[PDB]
């Protein structure tokens, strides 16, 4: 072999950068007690 | 019995889905009419439960386990019944959709046996039913193993029909576009390939039908190219969506 | 709420969760629906004045029926600034329970906040579903009760819903990283915690929905992932879990850990054996990384990462690029003497493809760690000799490592050898 340094590659692996999540928006439209007109729900429906 | 039948339809379908109300009285009362009613009759009480079904949708479900032990009483090699009851059978899934796979397991006996022995004027009762499977979907996953070599051996049967055979592949097809088709690589490939011999009509719907399915196996279908490649040869198939999606997966491009 | 939220972090993310049980579908028109001050009528509030409040780099997650249509009008609202802005796409990330034709389902026994619970609790409704399917014939006597009453808790990995919590952590990063584009995946599941929590419990919605005719939509669209093979894996390691739970409960059995892990790094091993060809990667690499996470497999998990990473610098660059550096830094500051022949090795490998991780060594005080390695007379010569080269790495041309090694005693300890 030749008395020569091995070209290094590209290393990418390095992430750019680092997000955080700084606050969260909860909003919730539950209409809790009242049904939708566009949906006619069934009897059972899905109550949890 | 027709007039009752007929104005409890048009009733249901003038109020929309408040029409559910009325539910726990008609239904009861419907399915026993079904049950002891004769001849021509039973007929036409199928073919309205459909509209009622239609209009009904998801609420239909406590009721659907009578309805399907009806239908696997009433079921018989009669050509008209059977029509029917496939028209019920496309309602229902549009009904249920996911909630369809509970009661499939009970009809699968009568469509495992109309396949093997159907003696329809050109299959036809066949062909409405590959349209019914069509719309099964995502229902299917638990049971195209059970589904599917019989359709497999409705295109590959030679003394079969063409029209019959264009529908089993536009089945096929479809059912790519939403099931999982990898365990059943070899079962169709090797179908098809013969299929492209033994019939040159069917070719263009075949590589159609091969081309959905390499769109859905992927690198998964790499294996074949070989195989496949030397029949397309033999016989000058140049496909420009298979051409492509090959050239991809040779690439290793995903798209 | 949302121009507060956006002072606060200008430059950060800020999450926009939007649940429309209550309210009517959304419009063609890119609308959604509100209430007035006196809960009297449906007020519609514009997407375009919606994403107007909030900021570029922002995530929205929208739990309604027709949630298509919303991420259609919002894709159009980021057209139709780019066309204003001549004379926020890529930074705006959207998930969306529903396709817009779609239909949320209204199946008693699942709960209402189906795509929610799913992306927020995915154990507890995973487990439901499994108890839901036709697979559970095979195991009798395992009804939804004693799925509340299983024990445990989320943290403790040692526990029977720790374990489970643990399993579905590998599994859907293994399905990501299988299946996504390595860009592509780095991007959402290596940027951000949160995000890629959310991207991981996605992969679960998908699967689940599309079991009752819905289809989850994401504004990066993802290749379809429900028909992987991990999944069935997913299924057997649940199987085997809650199994034991009628003696658990019962008879107070002690809760045998799952085969899973070991498992999965025995199918790493029969790899390795003629894995000397570039053939596509092994999937089971996620899983190894979230091995070295525990004591109970470490040791193993690091022996193979080594004989991993010795194949060739080609796997040096694939097991950084999965993200196996902040781990094995953080094993560093672990004392367990029997580590030091694997970590020195590991490193040797690392700093032979990547020198630049000379910066990150000498903040954390790894130095000291291997100077300890380096003055150790039983600890192999061979050994030795990488860390003799790690050292030579970190102090290459780099004078904050000359600065910081020199202070460590590096020249009296190299002598004595």
């Amino acid at each position: 072999e030749k008395i020569e340094g091995s070209k290094s590659l590209a290393q990418s692996w390095r992430m750019k950068d680092r997000m955080k999540t700084v606050s969260v928006a909860l909003v919730l439209c539950l209409n809790v007690g009242v049904d939708p007109p566009d949906v006619v729900k069934t009897t059972p429906c899905a109550r949890l | 019995h027709t007039m009752v039948v007929q104005a409890i339809t048009f009733i249901f379908k003038s109020l929309g889905l408040k029409c559910v109300q009325f539910l726990p009285q008609v239904m009861p009362t419907f399915l026993n009419v079904i049950r002891v009613c004769d001849g021509a009759i039973r007929e036409f009480l199928f073919q309205q439960l459909g509209m009622l079904v239609s209009f009904v949708k998801s609420h239909i479900r406590p009721y659907m386990d009578e309805i399907v032990t009806l239908m696997r009483e009433f079921w018989v090699m009669n050509t008209s019944i059977q029509s029917t009851i496939i028209l019920l059978i496309e309602q229902i899934v549009v009904a249920l959709g996911g909630e369809f796979k509970l009661y499939l397991p009970q009809l699968i006996p009568h469509m495992l046996r109309v396949f093997m022995h159907d003696n329809s004027p050109g299959r036809i009762v066949s062909i409405k039913l590959l349209a019914a499977i069509q719309l099964f979907g995502a229902n299917l996953d638990d049971y195209l193993h059970l589904l599917l070599p019989p359709i497999v051996k409705l295109f590959d049967a030679p003394e079969a029909p063409l029209p019959s055979r264009k529908a089993a592949l536009e089945t096929v097809d479809r059912l790519t576009e939403s099931l999982d088709f990898t365990d059943y690589a070899s079962r169709i490939i090797h179908p098809i390939v013969r299929t492209l011999d033994q019939s040159p009509e069917l070719r263009s719907t075949a590589m159609d039908t091969l081309s959905s399915l390499v769109f859905q196996l992927g690198k998964k279908y790499q294996i074949f190219i070989p195989m496949v490649n030397k029949v397309l040869v033999r016989h000058r198939i140049n496909h420009q969506r298979y051409d492509v999606l090959i050239c991809r997966i040779v690439k290793g491009y995903t798209l | 709420l949302c121009t507060s939220l956006r002072r606060n972090a200008k430059e950060e993310r800020v999450l926009f969760h939007y649940n429309g049980h209550g309210v009517p579908r959304p419009t063609v028109n890119g609308e959604v629906w509100v209430f007035n001050k006196n809960y009297t009528q449906y007020i519609p509030l514009s997407i375009y004045d919606l994403q107007t409040w909030m900021g570029s780099p922002s995530i929205f997650v929208y739990d309604c029926s027709n949630a298509g249509l919303i991420v259609k009008s919002f894709k159009q609202f980021a057209l139709q600034r780019e066309q204003e802005l001549e004379v926020s796409m890529k930074n705006c990330i959207q998930l969306a329970a529903c396709e817009a034709t779609e239909l949320l389902p209204m199946i008693p026994d699942l709960p209402a906040d189906l795509f929610t619970s799913c992306l927020t609790t995915p154990i507890k409704i995973a487990l439901r579903w499994f108890c839901m399917q036709k697979c559970v014939s095979l195991v009798p006597g395992v009804t939804l009760d004693l799925i509340e009453k299983i024990p445990g808790r989320l943290n403790d990995r040692r526990t029977p819903l720790g374990e489970l919590n643990w399993i579905f952590t590998a599994i859907t990063d293994t399905i990501a990283w299988n299946v996504l584009p390595r860009d592509l995946f780095q991007k959402l599941f290596r940027q951000d915690l949160l995000v890629a929590s959310l991207f991981r419990n996605f992969l679960l919605a998908e699967r689940i929905m599309r079991s009752y005719n819905c289809t989850p939509v994401s504004s990066p669209r993802l290749p379809p992932t429900y028909m992987h093979a991990m999944w069935q894996a997913w299924d057997l390691a649940v199987d085997i879990c809650l199994s034991q739970l009628p003696t658990i409960i019962e008879e107070g059995t002690a809760f045998r850990h799952s085969p899973f892990f070991a498992e999965q790094l025995t199918a790493f091993q029969v790899w390795l054996t003629m894995g000397v060809e570039n053939r596509n990667p092994p999937e089971q690499l996620p899983i190894v990384l979230q091995v070295l996470l525990s004591q109970v497999h470490r040791l193993r998990a690091l022996d193979l990462l080594g004989r991993f990473l010795d194949l060739g610098p080609w796997a040096v660059s694939l097991a950084l690029s999965v993200g196996i550096f902040p781990y094995v830094l953080k094993l560093l500051q672990s004392s367990a003497r029997e580590l030091r022949p694997l970590l020195v090795f590991i490193w040797a490998k690392i700093l032979a493809v990547d020198s630049s991780c000379q910066a990150d060594l000498v903040k954390d005080n790894g130095h000291k760690y291997f100077l300890s390695v380096l003055a150790d007379p039983y600890m192999p010569a061979e050994h030795r000799t990488m860390t003799a080269f790690i050292l030579a790495v970190i102090v290459n041309s780099y004078h904050t490592g000359q600065e910081a090694c020199l202070q460590g005693n590096l020249i009296a300890i190299c002598l004595e050898q």
